[PDB]
Formats: C-alpha cells, structure tokens, sequence
C-alpha cells in the first residue's frame, strides 16, 4: 500500500538522495572518530607503560 | 574518601571523622563527605550517598537524587523500588522538617511529596485495590476529574517536576 | 551537423591549443629557460680537482 | 475548477429586483464590475497556466542531462535561483505556484551539486583575479540562503518548508569546501636548526581567513535567527508526517555539522527545549519495545534518521555530555528489544535496529581523551565553566557499558562466539562485530577489576563475575584466532546485502586485483583485530605493570604464542605493502595530468560512460579520489603500526611471565 | 590617479625604510639583553600586518589583466 508524473518521481528521487547523502556522510564521520579514538587510546595506554617501566628500572641499583 | 567509601562502617566512620577536629578541620571534613557522597553516586549507592549528603545538610541534592532514582523505578515491581520507597517514607517521617524549608529544591520537595503518593497509588494498582488506588490519584491533584478542570490541569502540568 | 564525438574532439583540439598559447603556457616557459641561458644564469662555476 | 460570474443570471436577477436601483444605468454598471472581475480572474488563471508550463519546461530541460553540465552557466543559474527564491518567500503565493517554484529551486540546486561533484564550480572567476567577482558570487549564494530561511520562518505549509529543508541541505553541501591535502611528516628532522619557525603564521592567516569568511557568513546568519529557526525545525522534527519528518531530521543533522561555528547553540537550544530526552523516549517506546518485529518499513527510515541525529550529537564534546545528562546508555539498555535472542527468519531486521545503537554507544566513548594540555597561563577571569570530562565521567560511561554488556551477557556471547550457522557471513554482521569488540576493548579494565576485587563477603557473587569474565574472554580470544587465521577465507566467503555493496563488488581498487567490497571487509577485519589486540593488552598487562590473564599459552585450552608471532609477521608485511601503495598514490597525485587513458580507467572505472567525461572533469575526479584513498591508506598505516607495537608488547610480556613462572620452581 | 599612485608608493617606500632601520636596532638589543593589555603586542601586530599588507599589495600587482609595468 502506497511530463508531470515523471517530474513527481524525479523530485522524490532528489529528496531521497538528499536524505541518503547525510546518513552516508555522518557514517564516514563516525568511522573517522572511531579510528582516531583507538589511535588516541593506544598512544595514551603506551605512554602509561613507558612511565611505569621507568618506575621499575631504577629499583635494582 | 577512598578509605571512607571502602569502609564496611563508612557512614559511622565518616561521622567519627567529625570528632577528630585537630586532624581534620570542618571544611576538610565536609569535603571528605562531598567526595565520599559523589563516589557513592558513582557506585549507584543512592541511599548511602543520600545519608552522606544529609550528614552535611545538603538537602537540595538529597531531593534531587531521590526523585531521580524513584521516578526511573516508579512503576517497577522490583526490590530496589520498594527498598527506596520505605527509605523515602523514612525521609518523609523524620527529615521533612528540614526538606520542607529550602529556598532551592522547593519544586523537588513538591515532587518528593507527589512521588511518595504515586508509589502508594502503584502499590494499590499492582495489588488490585482499584477503589483505594483511584482515591490516591484523586488526592494527588495532577489529573482533572471533570471537563471544567482540563485547562487548569493542562496549565498545572507545566509547573510539575520533570520526574512526573 | 556535428556528432557528439566531433563536438568532443573539437573540445580536445581547443584544450590542447590553450596549454600551448596562454601567458603561463609551454611557449612562455621555453622562452624563460632560453632567457636564463642567454643571461648566463645556468653556467655554474667549474671547480677543478 | 475556477469560478466566474454568470453575467446572464446576474442581469436577469438585477432586472427582477430592479426596485433597489435608481435607474438601469446602475444595473449595467454592477454588470461592468462583474465583467472587470471576470477579466482579472481570467488573467489570474492564465498567469497560473504559464507558471505550470514554465516549471515543467525547465525541470525537463535539466532532469534528462540534455544540456551538458560543464556548459551550464552558474552565473545564469544563480541569477535565476536568486530571482525565484524571492517569490518562494512571498506570503501571497498560491500554494500550487509556491510548490511549482520550490520544485524548480530544488532541481537547480541538485544540478549545481551534480556540477560540483564532477567539475570545479566558478573556474571562469578564478581565471579572473577579480576579488569583485567572487564577492558577487558570495552575495548571490547568501541572498539565496537568507531567502530559503525566510520561507521556513513565514510558511505554515508543511511541503513548502519540507522543500526548503531539502534546498537548505543541498545549499550547505554546495557551500562546504573539499578537504585540504594531507601534510606529510618528515620524521627524521631531529637536529638544532633555528630559523624557519617564524614565517609559518602568514599562509594560514590567509587560507583560514578564506575558508573562515564563508563559514562565518553562514554562522552570522544562523546566529541572528537561531531562537526561531531551530524552534520551528525542532517542532517540525516531531510535528511532520513520515517523509517530511525525515527531511526535517536530516536538516537538523546538516545544521549540527555547522553549529560549532555558532558555538554549539543549536545543540544547547535542543536541551533547553527537552528535545534530546523527548527524542530518546520517542525512539525507545516506538522502535525498541516488544513490537519491534511489526515496525512499518516506511517509518524504519524515521528510526534510522532519529538514530543518525543521536550519532551526529555524540560526534561533539558537549554532545557526549548532553547524551549522558539524559541517561542515553541506561535508557536504551532498559528497552525490551535488547533482551531478544535473534532467530533466523528475522535476523536482518534485528541487525538493522542493533547496529545504530552500537554506533551510538561506540561514539560516546570517543571524546574522553583531551585532558592533557593544562599549561597554567593564569591571567584572565573568563569564567565560562565548560565541563572538561573529569576522572568520574569516562568511568560513568564505561560502567553503564559494563553493566549493559554483563546483564545482556547471553546475547553478547552469541555475538562474540561468531558461531555463524548462517552459511555466509555478511558485511553488516561484521559492522556489528567491529563495534562489539571496540566496546569490550574500552570496558576491559573494569572487566579485570569486577572479576578480581575479593571482598570478605559473598564468595557466590565474585565467582559469578569471574565466570562471566571467563566466558567473554574465551569468546574474544577465539575471535582473535578466527579473524586472523581464516582472514583471507572470510574475505572470500562474505556477501553484499545491498546494491551499494554489489556496486563495490564489481569495482576494483587501483591500489590492489581485489574489488572494493573485499577491501572494506578486510579493513573492517583490521578494525576487529586492532581493538581485540587492545583488549588482550589491557587484560595481559595490569596497573603497576603486574601480569593479568594469559591471552597466549607458552608453546612454540588457550591458543599458543605462535598466533601472536604470525599476526605480527602478517601486520609487518601489510605495513610494508601499504607504504609501497601510498608511495604509488602520492606518485599518481604528483602526475595526474600525465596518466595513461588506461590508468584513468583503472582509477575512475565509469563503465562505457568513461568515454563521455572531459579531461578537466576526469582530472578533478581523479585528484579527489586520490585525496580520499591517501587518507584511507594513511589511516590503515597507523592502525597496523599500532598492531605491531601491541603484538611486540604482548609477545615480550607473555615471554617474561612464563620465564618468571618457570624460575619460581627452582628455589 | 597616477599622482595618488606615486604618493602611495613613495609613502610605502618610506615606511619599509623606517621599519628596516628599527628591525636592525631591535635585532641588536634582542641579543644583548638575554644572557645574565601590553603595548608590546601593538608593535608586534602592526609589524606582521605591515608585512602581509605589502605582500598582498605586491601579489595584487603581479599575479588577461595588463601588469601595471605594461600600462
């Protein structure tokens, strides 16, 4: 359940595409935020071990 | 505060830290209670956090927490709902003098004294006491009983709390 | 009349004309390198060992 | 129908009730008035005929591509668009006439996007060094935007606002600039030399002004109208029927991508109207209740657009705060849908509803990292109390996610075993798995703590928490087996679910041959392996650098350390490949006007249409495809370097753990 | 218009010359003193602005349009 009749469909196609564009756009933005987050988490969680290894290295001397 | 919130006597120990006044001045003591109360909210220990906020007389936050956890639980048939409801009936018996005075949180007290009647209404609905349940929601003033009340209650609703 | 392929190859004949003839063209650059040559500016000094 | 006055019936009744008139010259004048009114009604009807002819003539002269889009003059099209946007703002419109103008505005904006996304706009006015001509182009574009906003502010008519919302989206997609080129980092430059700091202000003080002025002109239009425009739009986002509700919600997403330039005011205005919590409650009750199987597919697009607006909010610092200040995780986690164990006849509709929730929950983890720049330059009392996320707030977000994953444990065990009785995996089950492994990597440190805190009380609960931990741990470790070893077979077994993914299954990648779908699968698998290795690192190496749980056993049941060594070698090989492939993509970008017609087919892949495109069009399309594919590759190069460092750390920590564990048997 | 053009250029030449003498003096005094709202910000702002202005003035002179040397 549901010239000018073809123009109706072309205007509806343009509205549907304009709605699809943003949902694809917001999704590539989300992918880029996800990947920058795990890169930031790694370099944060890495440095925390560099500082703890300093806090173990000295203790043998 | 890590010590006080990890203590299996935490509230009693936090009160005992008010006596050690030569080691902890009352400003440091109040802020040990502030940090301990927040680090009980961070645990979902809403009752423990409320008794800590009561220990420093911060009655706005007591009403803010209580209304927030009881609204999210209001209709639920759960042990936390009934345990928090009897705790709320104690806060109504003994603390209502202090709670009914504050300049801030006045609407939070009106909401507290509406939620403690809505819990009593759902208590009777969930126990088939429908004639007593009707009388609990009538004596709550939040609904119209006649057509002649509708534009009043459609205005009164705009001055409730966002927990009702 | 034109065909779409004739319109399109006539476009490519114009596109390849302009790159050769505009002020920043191939023709200009091949006179500047020629000017820098006349004016000695590429004859770097011959150090000997 | 159109009504005219019956001059015959009127003249007969006026001659029957003649008794009202001083003489017949008055009757014949009341008939003159009726003949004049009929003449102006006839002219009104023919002006409306002529608009309906003119609109259908123009939209057919565009929507068939019968005029070559390169040749279509933007100076003419913007002068037409600026003219007709004025009448599209007139409160004395016909509805029919204002709609006929609106659909013609829409086609002109769409044809201008189809020019931008094939050719550079306005080239004839960068070939003039006239600062006047670009000023005239902004003044036309601005006169269109301030006009489309007037049609929203004035119109009561749903479809006239709806068309203006589609036109405002296309206008903001037109005005947004293409990405700048990536700034290559010469990593070896470590020694002493002094001078070339100070000249670096100048050139950014230009390009940041020149991108700045257009975005500040849009911001200095929105920030005059704000309190009325976002108020009308947030009303329409809940007051409109189905299809136009989606258009208003898409318009709100496009505005929130720009609200940073106002200062997060549209976002703050939505909370100052309860719109965020009201849209959360509108979402959970209607799409995440027990009747989710019965959701109408026309309004499943209303769900997807509502979720894409929550996803657009969580892409901002203040937006993560405002989603937790409406209990987003806890208010989705209470909803009946998440308790449902999926069964085969319905699995696709379950994934369509679960995937946007897992995107939103992954998005809330992202911002919680920027705390590290507190250089105390004291001077000035600008008491703007913006909530820098505290040591509480990332643990709050991670606790609602821990107790989510741990109450819904059997659903997450069925997701994390990947015991796929579906005889092909799909890319959307991998979209869900990429998000699930990321959440367990984020929450991993609470998974260690809530399974190791031995209180002197209920031994019956601490054993249970540790039994859930052991279940999740063996699933996450067996995924690290399945997705590394069978990696290549999985890329050869996955099928597309959509025509979008079939169109990635025909298309080749010029860097790789594979199809583009076999790369999007593979880079989703890079993502699954990366946060599984971050989970393993956060579970193998504890605070104080004590050892945690064993991810790999000693041998050269858990898997053995051969697995970490083979994953390290394959990541070292992939890191060597992508650096040759990046060293091809930057060479292509350094010679694009000198590539072979075969290399232009290898990059563009536009079928038997490939002949049609002009050189300037192909060169612009390849120059932006090469920008995208350099950013895709430099991103995967980071993720795979960090895999190599995580794997070296995992191999060394396990080797050290076993060597100490053996030494403690010889005293 | 050609008078006004000569008078701009003669005044720009004079400001660049004075700025070149001040930059020599301040470049001595910014070695010598470093080895044993603030109005300072105004001189620094006018010093970058009166570089970038002269730079934009010369690009807008040299980067069809007849180069003013032709005219």
């Amino acid at each position: 359940d549901v010239i000018d009749g073809y123009l109706k469909v072309q205007f509806e196609n343009i509205i549907l595409n304009t709605i699809c564009d943003i949902q694809k756009k917001t999704s590539k933005e989300f992918q880029s935020h996800y990947e920058q987050t795990s890169i930031h988490d790694w370099n944060r969680d890495k440095k925390y071990l560099e500082e703890i290894l300093g806090q173990k290295h000295i203790k043998v001397l | 505060s890590e010590l006080v919130v990890s203590s299996p006597n935490g509230f009693k120990f936090a009160h005992e830290l008010s006596l050690f006044s030569e080691f902890i001045n009352k400003q440091q003591w109040r802020t040990i209670i502030e940090q301990s109360a927040l680090e009980l909210e961070n645990k979902n220990e809403y009752q423990s956090a409320i008794e800590f906020w009561i220990m420093i007389e911060e009655y706005p936050r007591v009403l803010e927490i209580y209304n927030s956890r009881i609204s999210v639980l209001l209709t639920s048939i759960s042990s936390e709902r009934d345990q928090l409801y009897q705790f709320g009936k104690q806060l109504f018996n003994d603390y209502q003098g202090r709670l009914k005075t504050t300049s801030t949180a006045r609407t939070s007290y009106l909401a507290f004294e509406q939620l403690l009647k809505l819990c009593d209404f759902f208590d009777l609905y969930n126990k088939e006491k429908y004639q007593e349940a009707i009388q609990k929601i009538e004596n709550l003033e939040i609904l119209p009983i006649s057509e002649s009340e509708i534009d009043s209650k459609v205005q009164d609703y705009r001055f409730l709390s966002p927990h009702i | 009349t034109f065909t779409t392929s004739e319109e399109r190859i006539m476009k490519k004949i114009y596109e390849l004309f302009e790159e050769i003839n505009q002020p920043n063209s191939i023709k200009s650059k091949v006179e500047e390198i020629s000017n820098q040559l006349k004016l000695g500016s590429m004859e770097k000094e011959k150090i000997k060992y | 129908t159109s009504q005219l006055l019956d001059i015959i019936k009127i003249r007969e009744v006026l001659k029957n009730d003649f008794n009202r008139f001083s003489n017949e010259f008055e009757i014949e004048r009341e008939l003159e008035e009726c003949c004049l009114i009929n003449s102006s009604i006839q002219l009104y009807n023919s002006k409306l005929k002529a608009l309906d002819g003119w609109k259908s003539f123009i939209n057919i002269s565009l929507a068939q591509n019968t005029i070559e889009i390169d040749t279509l003059d933007e100076s003419l099209l913007l002068s037409l668009l600026q003219r007709i946007v004025i009448d599209f703002s007139n409160e004395r419109n016909p509805i029919e006439s204002t709609l006929s103008i609106g659909y013609t505005i829409l086609t002109i904006l769409f044809t201008l996007k189809l020019k931008k996304d094939s050719y550079q706009l306005f080239i004839n006015s960068s070939l003039t060094t006239n600062s006047t001509d670009s000023n005239v182009i902004e003044q036309k574009m601005k006169s269109i935007f301030e006009g489309l906003l007037q049609t929203v502010l004035k119109s009561p008519h749903q479809a006239i606002r709806g068309i203006s919302y589609t036109c405002l989206i296309q206008y903001l997609d037109l005005s947004a600039t293409t990405p700048t080129t990536p700034s290559l980092s010469p990593l070896s430059t470590s020694i002493n030399n002094v001078v070339e700091m100070n000249n670096k202000s100048k050139n950014k003080n230009n390009q940041d002004k020149e991108q700045g002025y257009g975005n500040l002109n849009i911001g200095l239009i929105i920030s005059k109208i704000e309190d009325k425009f976002i108020r009308i739009l947030s009303s329409d986002c809940n007051s409109f029927s189905r299809g136009w509700r989606i258009t208003a919600i898409s318009c709100m997403q496009s505005i929130l991508s720009i609200d940073n330039l106002c200062g997060h005011r549209s976002l703050m205005f939505l909370q100052n109207k309860g719109f965020i919590i009201n849209m959360i409650n509108d979402t959970c009750s209607k799409y995440l209740s027990d009747n989710w199987e019965n959701i109408d597919p026309k309004d499943l697009h209303v769900y997807k657009s509502q979720m894409s607006l929550l996803l657009k909010i969580s892409q901002q610092m203040d937006g993560v705060h405002l989603l937790m200040n409406n209990n987003v995780i806890g208010s989705f986690v209470k909803s009946p849908f998440l308790n449902y164990i999926p069964t085969d006849k319905i699995f696709g509709k379950f994934i369509e509803i679960l995937l946007p929730i897992l995107q939103l929950f992954a998005s809330l983890c992202c911002y919680c990292n920027n705390t590290s720049k507190n250089n105390g330059n004291i001077n000035n009392n600008n008491n703007v109390g913006g909530t820098v996320l505290i040591g509480s707030d990332r643990n709050e977000i991670y606790q609602e996610l821990f107790d989510f994953l741990s109450n819904h444990s059997d659903l997450f065990i069925i997701i994390l075993s990947d015991q796929s009785s579906f005889s092909h995996p799909t890319l959307s089950s991998l979209k869900v798995l990429k998000l699930t492994c990321f959440l367990f990597s984020k929450v991993s440190s609470l998974f260690f703590k809530k399974s190791t805190t031995t209180s002197s009380s209920t031994s019956t609960t601490s054993s249970h928490n540790r039994t859930q931990f052991n279940r999740f741990h063996y699933c996450l470790i067996n995924l690290l087996v399945k997705y590394s070893v069978n990696s290549k077979q999985i890329i050869e077994l996955v099928k597309p679910e959509n025509i979008d993914e079939e169109l990635l299954t025909e298309k080749i990648d010029f860097s790789y041959r594979k199809n583009q779908f076999q790369i999007l699968i593979k880079e989703t698998i890079t993502s699954i392996i990366h946060d599984l290795l971050l989970y393993c690192r956060k579970v193998s190496i504890v605070q104080d650098s004590n050892f945690g749980f064993v991810c790999f056993n000693s041998n050269l049941i858990l898997p053995s350390i051969d697995l970490a060594i083979n994953i390290l070698v394959d990541n070292i090989l992939q890191y060597s490949f992508y650096k040759v492939d990046l060293s091809q993509c930057f060479k292509l970008l350094q010679s694009y006007d000198q590539l072979t017609n075969y290399q232009y087919q290898e990059i563009l892949q536009t079928g038997e249409d490939y002949p049609a495109f002009g050189p300037t069009q192909r060169n612009h399309m390849v120059e932006n495809i090469l920008k995208e594919k350099i950013i895709d590759i430099e991103t995967q190069i980071s993720i795979i370097h960090e895999n190599i460092e995580i794997l070296l750390l995992l191999i060394v920590s396990h080797s050290f753990y076993f060597c100490n564990s053996l030494y403690l048997l010889f005293q | 218009s050609l008078k006004f053009s000569k008078s701009i250029l003669s005044t720009i030449y004079l400001s660049i010359v004075l700025k070149r003498s001040n930059k020599i003096n301040n470049n001595n005094q910014n070695n010598d003193n470093n080895n044993e709202i603030n109005d300072n910000n105004i001189e620094n702002y006018e010093n970058e602005y009166s570089n970038n202005l002269v730079e934009q003035f010369l690009t807008t002179f040299f980067i069809d349009y007849n180069n003013l040397f032709i005219v």
